[PDB]
RNA sequence: UAUGUUAAGUGGAAAAGGAUGUGGGGUUGCUUAGACAACCAGGAUGUUGGCUUAGAAGCAGCCACCAUUGAAAGAGUGCGU
């Protein structure tokens, strides 16, 4: 009940980031170290390289905090196999990547246990659908 | 005007009445300039002059030059293709002084330089400046000259902002040009050229 | 709006009795502006009226201006008695009579050409209607 | 308060309504304050 | 006398225009397999959609505006940061 009970949801690289964009304001105001969580973190680096990864601060009862992973993001695992680092400016109207359905069927299973959808079909139009949104042209 | 809004607008959707006529515009128009470092200066575009301008004329003209006689920067532009601008500019300037515009730091801009194929484009000579209107890159220089004329006092400071107070960052990215964003595990430490008004807010920092 | 020239420089007034003999139905455009009482039309109301209908389309859909100022009208000068014949002509009416279709649009939006009408309308001097074919 | 012979909803989050047989527009935003 | 209307002393000066006044008609959508008003949950997930930007995480701005669990929830209606 002591602090703070509530739990701050971010994002962030595999290369540890004390600046402001996702952490420094989204923990300050929580009250940790900070450079304790580069020390941490970097446990959930060496496996996921590069790519983004979803990290969920959980402030108990007592004032430290303990890290709990999540799966890296769609878009994100979308710009693997796409062989580029920024999405589109205007999707649909003019894409700019390629991807195919094989690389799909991967991210339709790395995302199973998040996606509420029990099936392992749905789960593939659903990512399809954060590709039209991305800017790329699909192909099964 | 029309150029420098276009470049340097917030909202770049509203133009002045532009056309080869005597005495196209003859209600002055404010237009706030945001510099793309963030400095901010409201450009002011007058009614026209003409050699041998009415007595009674001149009394109601006061009344549209009263932000040109208040104003901090006053810019002179001069149509040099044509060939009697030493002409045209002497009797403007005994015109103002009529007006009632006195120890304002002018400029004396040289316009329509495309008209002729001597002269270069972007040029200055103290009070002088040689521009073609048309063209961006002579507005991007006559920018350079302004910001060299109102913000003589913004000069570098360095700040350390702890995390809660993010809001104070805005700020800085928004009323102050940052030459340099540093990150610490404490705060944020940020350097810019900031007014000597900013320098009694952010103080503390 | 003016006569190009005229067979009689000066012209009786006229009178407006009856519905418009003709014109009571829109025949060019979708919507139509009906004059529901009768009044002269100044040139100069037709042009506002005119420009508020055209400025608010943006360049899009047509209008017809059904209304032509023939009849001119004269004045005399303040300072000027009564007599020493007709004053100079002052400016070009048109007499609509009760029923006449003043400007007709089409080529935009019901919403758009109902909006363009009743800002066409502020600018009359007579109660008006729109109507559709 | 504008007092004008012609009372309308400037936002749509004005409302009319009528006090004492006067008719007036009533909104979050005070400029839209109206009474005929 | 009979049946209606008006609340303005309108009646017993005055227009453009403005309007949740009040009476009558006439079309028409939803509705006891439950409407409309309120009150009780829910209002999720991909996901901070992408670009843009110091930051833009539904909600400065531009371009799209798909699917998903089913009771259904906009790639978000307003505030807010
Ligand atoms: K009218
Ligand atoms: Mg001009
Ligand atoms: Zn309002």
């Amino acid at each position: 009940a002591k602090k703070v009970i509530k739990e701050v949801k971010l994002q962030i690289p595999a290369g540890k980031a004390n600046p402001a964009p996702p952490v420094g304001p989204a923990l300050g105001q929580a009250g940790v170290n900070i450079m304790g969580f580069c020390k941490e973190f970097n446990a959930r680096t060496a496996d996921q390289a590069g790519l983004i990864i979803p990290v969920v601060i959980t402030v108990f009862e007592d004032r430290s905090f303990t890290f709990i992973t999540k799966t890296p993001p769609a878009a994100v695992l979308l710009k693997k196999a796409a062989k580029v680092e920024k999405g589109s400016g205007e999707p649909n109207k003019t894409k700019v990547a390629s991807v195919t359905r094989a690389q799909v069927q991967e991210i339709a299973e790395t995302k199973m246990p998040d996606l509420n959808a029990a099936n392992v079909e749905s789960a593939m139009l659903m990512v399809e659908g954060t590709a039209r949104s991305m800017g790329i042209i699909i192909q099964d | 005007m029309n150029g420098l809004v276009r470049a340097y607008s917030e909202t770049a959707d509203k133009q002045v009445f532009e056309k080869d006529m005597l005495f196209a515009t003859l209600e002055t128009s404010v237009r706030e300039i945001v510099l793309p470092d963030n400095k901010q200066f409201l450009l002011t575009d007058t009614v026209g002059f003409v050699s041998k301008l009415p007595h009674q004329l001149v009394k109601a003209f006061r009344s549209t030059l009263e932000e040109a006689r208040d104003a901090d920067l006053l810019i002179h532009v001069v149509d040099y293709s044509d060939p009697h601008y030493k002409t045209m500019m002497k009797t403007t300037e005994e015109t103002l002084k009529v007006v009632g515009v006195e120890d304002v730091p002018v400029i004396y801009a040289y316009n329509k330089a495309d008209l002729l194929e001597d002269e270069m484009y972007p040029k200055q000579t103290g009070n002088t400046i040689i521009f073609s209107a048309r063209e961006e890159e002579s507005l991007e220089f006559l920018t350079e000259v302004i910001r060299k004329e109102l913000f003589a006092s913004y000069e570098k400071a360095t700040f350390l902002i702890p995390f809660e107070a993010g809001q104070v960052v805005a700020y800085l990215n928004e009323h102050a040009d940052i030459l340099e964003t540093e990150y610490l595990e404490n705060g944020t430490q940020i350097v810019a050229e900031v007014s000597p008004a900013d320098l009694q807010k952010l103080a503390e920092y | 709006l003016v006569p190009k020239r005229v067979k009689y420089r000066r012209e009786f007034r006229g009178n407006m009795r009856g519905r418009a003999k003709g014109g009571t139905e829109v025949a060019f455009g979708e919507y139509g502006l009906q004059a529901v009482e009768a009044s002269w039309i100044t040139n100069r109301q037709i042009e506002a009226a005119r420009i508020a209908m055209t400025r608010y389309m943006k360049r899009g859909g047509k209008v017809w201006i059904k209304i032509f100022p023939h009849k001119s009208y004269t004045s005399k000068p303040i300072g000027v008695r009564m007599g020493k014949g007709k004053g100079a002509p002052e400016g070009w009416v048109s007499p609509v009579k009760r029923g006449k279709i003043m400007f007709e649009i089409a080529g935009v939006p019901e919403d758009v050409a109902r909006e363009a009408l009743r800002l066409a309308a502020h600018k009359l001097p007579v109660k008006t209607k729109i109507v559709k074919r | 308060m504008k007092v004008r012979p012609s009372v309308k909803p400037m936002c749509e989050k004005c409302k009319v309504i009528r006090r004492k047989g006067k008719v007036m527009v009533i909104c979050e935003n005070p400029k839209h304050k109206q009474k005929q």
